[PDB]
């Protein structure tokens, strides 16, 4: 009652050059072996009808895949040796179905991979031998490190044969360090029909809205998260010809919106509590403010202020204090200069341990200048320029732990990040950029990125390295012309908006992935 | 037609020491940079104003600043024109300063309005900037020199409009986004400036660039006997003649007003008629394809009858001054207005101010005083009104005449509403410093003459170069020699 392809004594069977697994064995057969059989793959759900086997071994075979639940039907199986073969990948649940397995050897078949928790489901295991395999060491072998540490079973040492950086290194000796299985990416969620310039967001009644300024047709666009089966939808527009910067402001549960244009640009709106219609409140004088290229919103000591950047030499930079009814002129800065950009940053100026509000505005042909706030006179007194950089278009800021750093934008040149010390800014990193109209730091869930755009070549995204303390190249984003990058947070959802001056603007989705699963 | 010709601006740029330092302490870098600025400005003018800007010379001072620079662009303009007059001998239609210092002004630069072809008034000053920004600055300065103005009753009223909403126009305020184009009203202001006789020196085409020659650029340079605008646009004129920037044997001329089908037009054929009483019409010489250098009557000739006297080919009268300052609908007041208003010595009329006091006009100075016009608008065509308007009603034998005037400011020392220098107050008389003086006090030059007490022996007209243009049947520098047949 034994197959002709096998050499079988009373309690043993030895099969060589078998094409298919026989399902019929004598009742008294305990151990069964297959040597150099012509098997393509293991039979799916194989080895039924033969519960009596306490031992199974395979040697010198060729197996492309070992199917799930292949060993089911062997409640008495104890020793299983699969070794000295060539196998690419095996399924995770293959070993499931035997709780009686004690000794298991995968050794010497040159496995480069194992699936996560391949050994789950056998609690009876005593010895396991993985030896003699070339193991490419990555998150799979990270779970394998977890299991090597956590198993009571004795396991002889195995070594990483790859990547070449790690060679002849004990898999038992590896820690969490020098493994990142957690990676982030930006994939575009949505494309929009219109070209964009500036973007900003605000929060009202748990709903998040986003403001886009479309320069050419003069549309200031308000869009909201639709929350039914839609990524984004625009619920409103504000029509102003030659609109440049749209910055919303909310003071005491009341929404105000400032728009800036080339002709009759100075304006300030308000949204009526009913009907959701924006109504113009104030018009600032056309004579004093001409061709503003920027707007920034900042609040200092229980008072909301407002600031505009005047790119014309005739107009002057103007800061606006807000009383109950509306905005009115507070201060003026940088007479007879062309001001490209303005930025508000709170830094610690020594000896003081307090954070003092500062202003950084950039000119066309001039170096950037920094202003120190004076509480007594309600003005900015110290005027200092940051040395050894010229033609800075814009300056942004970010804070990593206690330190505060700034990103300075240059169209053609080296855009560089600088550290704030006790007195002045200190050089950190010089990053060359071709045709960059923006350098944007962004902080999303303890991840500080930097986005450097190009109207010419790919937009270079950078990521912060805590150990290196220097930005590292991260991802490349294609934008026809990027004048801005904005971080938008929905509930448990993260997006970034990228304007395009010469093309359609882009909406990217922020996805965090874990390779360890 | 004077509008259809493509004119040429001979330009000399002077880079001060701060500009020289701003590039690499370097002559080649400053030269290439300035040449690029002129290149972009020339790209603007070629399309827009039908005028080419060619730079015939450049001088940069590496040694030291010659004069004292000011933060005020107007002062820097005056001093720079003092330097050109007292020092530079170079021949050019305009001379502009590129300054590395930053002025404190609403304006990025300053240039004299309608000052082209003038020695004293003939150029401007432009502060430092980027390539395109300084190209715009040079564009608006040369716009001032060429007669273009930013502001007007048409523009303030909205009749004149810059049709680019995203970017401005050259004469407007310049932001980060730089204007590529002139308003049509600026074009028509240029055409009005040309139709008044101004800018005669702009019709000469330079045959020498300061830069190595190039074929197909639109200019004839050493090594090429012909050229046209582009090999593509050459098909309109010059294609039958010019090949590889060289003429075949049967072609005398490539293209021009004096060139018809690769042949010189006969000498004496008129390329350009005279645009006004101050202009002399020019005829083809039979030598060159381009019409002869533009010439007008010498200063001191009468125009518009005895009501005016020519300066730079342009006729200066009081009525033309009223229409120029206050707009075309305005007419000059009758002499009764001036005659009555000069004697009173009020705010409504006067001969001038010394310190905070009105000078009583002398009897013959009546017409040299405060300028009076009849129908006046609320706002001036150019500049801004100082004080308020002036209206005085005068009744003679039941006739009511409203005599109105105003003080219009361009520069602190220059006030419109005073009779312009060189305007005649009477026969053989002219206004200077609001006083009526004889012509002999101006020490005008003269041409050669045989018969004494005559200009070009009465047979010709004396030019602004002091060369006689003879009438029919007369030849010679004095136009004395007669012709073979009467
Ligand atoms: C033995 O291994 C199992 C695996 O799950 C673990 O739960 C148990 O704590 C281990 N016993 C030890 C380490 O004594
Ligand atoms: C806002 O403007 C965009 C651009 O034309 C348009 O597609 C959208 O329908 C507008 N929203 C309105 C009219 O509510
Ligand atoms: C001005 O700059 C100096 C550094 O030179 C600094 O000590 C001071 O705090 C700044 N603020 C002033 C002077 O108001
Ligand atoms: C034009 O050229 C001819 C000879 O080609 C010469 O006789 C004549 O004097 C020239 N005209 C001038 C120099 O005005
Ligand atoms: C006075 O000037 C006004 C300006 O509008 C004009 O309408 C009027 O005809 C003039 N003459 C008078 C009021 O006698
Ligand atoms: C006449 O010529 C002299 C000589 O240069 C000059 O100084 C003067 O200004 C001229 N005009 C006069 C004397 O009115
Ligand atoms: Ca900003
Ligand atoms: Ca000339
Ligand atoms: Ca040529
Ligand atoms: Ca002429």
């Amino acid at each position: 009652k034994c197959p002709a392809v096998c050499t079988c004594t009373k309690d043993n069977a030895l099969c060589e050059n078998a094409r298919s697994i026989p399902r019929t064995v004598p009742p008294d057969v305990i151990s069964l072996s297959f040597v150099r059989s012509g098997f393509t793959e293991i039979s799916e759900g194989s080895f039924l009808f033969t519960p009596s086997l306490q031992l199974l071994l395979f040697t010198s075979n060729s197996f492309d895949v070992i199917s799930d639940d292949a060993f089911i039907g062997l409640p008495h199986l104890e020793y299983l040796f699969i070794e000295n073969n060539n196998i690419k990948s095996i399924s995770r649940h293959t070993f499931r179905g035997l709780k009686s397995l004690i000794h298991l050897s995968l050794a010497n078949n040159n496995l480069q991979t194992l699936p996560k928790d391949i050994f789950k489901g056998l609690d009876s295991l005593t010895n396991v031998d993985l030896r003699g395999n070339s193991f490419n060491c990555d998150c799979k072998l990270k779970w394998l490190v977890e299991w090597l540490g956590h198993t009571n079973a004795t396991v002889e040492d195995i070594y990483c044969e790859g990547p070449p950086e790690y060679k002849k290194r004990k898999i038992n000796s590896l820690s969490s360090k020098d493994f990142d299985c957690i990676i982030t990416e930006f994939a575009k969620s949505q494309d929009l029909p219109y070209q964009s310039l500036s973007i900003d967001t605000f929060s009202y009644l748990n709903d998040e809205y986003v403001v886009i300024a479309q320069p050419f047709t003069g549309k200031c666009i308000f869009l909201e998260w639709d929350h039914v089966e839609k990524t984004f939808r625009n619920y409103d527009n504000i029509t102003g010809t030659s609109t440049v910067v749209c910055k919303p402001i909310v003071i005491e549960t009341q929404l105000y919106v400032i728009v800036a244009q080339l002709f009759g640009g100075s304006h300030i709106y308000k949204r009526d509590s009913f009907a959701n219609k924006f109504i113009k409140i104030q018009d600032i004088e056309i004579l004093k403010i001409r061709k503003p290229n920027d707007i920034e919103t900042f609040k200092i000591e229980n008072n909301w202020y407002f600031v505009v950047a005047d790119s014309s030499k005739a107009g002057f930079t103007t800061i606006y204090k807000w009383n109950g009814n509306g905005f009115y002129s507070h201060q003026s800065l940088h007479a007879w200069y062309r001001d490209t950009d303005v930025e508000y940053l709170e830094i610690v100026r020594t000896p003081q341990t307090l954070r003092t509000p500062h202003l950084i505005l950039s000119s066309s042909s001039q170096r950037p200048v920094i202003y120190q706030w004076n509480k007594a006179t309600q003005l900015f007194t110290n005027q200092t320029d940051i040395p050894n950089m010229e033609d800075v278009y814009a300056v942004k800021h970010f804070s990593v732990k206690g330190d505060v750093y700034i990103c300075l934008t240059r169209f053609i040149g080296d855009s560089k990040v600088m550290k704030w010390g006790g007195s002045s800014f200190q050089d950190i990193q010089r990053m060359p950029s071709r045709g960059s109209m923006v350098f944007q730091p962004l902080q999303i869930n303890n991840y500080q990125y930097a986005i450097l755009g190009s109207d010419y070549s790919f937009t270079q995204v950078y990521n912060w390295d805590a150990e290196k303390a220097k930005f590292v190249k991260f991802q490349e984003l294609n934008v026809q012309a990027p004048r801005s990058f904005t971080h938008v947070s929905i509930n448990k959802r993260n997006f970034l908006f990228a304007s395009s001056f010469k093309g359609n603007t882009q909406i990217y989705k922020h996805v965090i992935v874990d390779l360890s699963a | 037609n004077v509008e259809e010709e493509t004119k040429y601006i001979e330009l000399m740029i002077v880079n001060d020491h701060l500009m020289f330092k701003k590039h690499r302490l370097s002559v080649v870098h400053t030269n290439t940079y300035a040449k690029s600025v002129v290149n972009m400005a020339d790209l603007i003018y070629k399309d827009q104003l039908k005028t080419r800007i060619v730079l015939v010379a450049m001088e940069t001072w590496a040694t030291d600043n010659k004069f004292a620079i000011s933060e005020n662009p107007l002062i820097t303009l005056r001093e720079f024109m003092k330097y050109r007059r007292d020092f530079i001998k170079e021949k050019s239609d305009a001379v502009h300063l590129f300054s590395g210092s930053q002025f404190e002004s609403s304006r990025s630069g300053a240039a004299y309005i309608g000052g082209i072809c003038s020695l004293l008034k003939g150029g401007g000053v432009n502060e430092f900037g980027k390539t395109d920004l300084m190209a715009v600055t040079l564009a608006q300065s040369l716009a001032h020199n060429i007669g273009i103005i930013s502001d007007k009753r048409k523009l303030a009223s909205g009749e004149c409009k810059c049709e680019d909403t995203w970017s401005g126009c050259i004469m407007g305020d310049t932001g980060y986004y730089l204007p590529k184009k002139f308003t049509q009203c600026n074009i028509e202001e240029y055409h009005d400036f040309l139709n008044s006789g101004g800018g005669a020196c702009l019709f000469n085409k330079p045959s020498k660039l300061l830069d190595p020659p190039e074929c197909g650029n639109g200019f004839i340079e050493t090594g090429e006997e012909c050229d046209c605008g582009t090999p593509a646009e050459c098909v309109l004129e010059g294609a039958e003649c010019c090949k590889k920037c060289t003429l075949t044997q049967d072609s005398q001329c490539s293209d021009g007003l004096c060139c018809k089908k690769c042949k010189f037009q006969p000498m004496g054929t008129v390329c350009r008629e005279a645009v006004n009483d101050c202009d002399i019409r020019e005829t083809c010489s039979g030598n060159s394809s381009q019409c002869a250098p533009n010439i007008h009557k010498m200063d001191g000739y009468s125009c518009d009858g005895v009501q005016g006297i020519c300066f730079g080919g342009r006729c200066k009268t009081r009525d033309r001054q009223c229409k120029y300052i206050w707009g075309q609908k305005v007419t000059a007041s009758d002499k009764y207005c001036y005659e009555k208003l000069n004697i009173e010595g009020t705010e409504k009329g006067n001969c001038g101010k010394d310190k905070d006091t009105w000078i009583q006009c002398n009897k013959r100075d009546v017409l040299c005083g405060y300028l009076l016009c009849t129908n006046i608008g609320n706002i001036p065509r150019l500049g801004e009104l100082d004080g308020e308007i002036t209206s005085t009603l005068v009744v003679q034998q039941g006739r009511t005449l409203n005599c109105s005037g105003g003080h219009v400011k361009l520069e602190e020392d220059v006030d419109l509403g005073y009779v312009e220098d060189g305007t005649p107050c009477g026969p053989q008389m002219m206004c200077l410093e609001h006083r009526c003086l004889p012509v002999a006090s101006f020490n005008f030059s003269t041409c050669l003459s045989s018969k004494e007490g005559t200009i070009c022996s009465g047979n010709g007209v004396c030019s602004n170069e002091l060369k006689c243009v003879c009438n029919r049947h007369w030849i010679g520098s004095d136009c004395n020699t007669y012709f073979p047949h009467n």
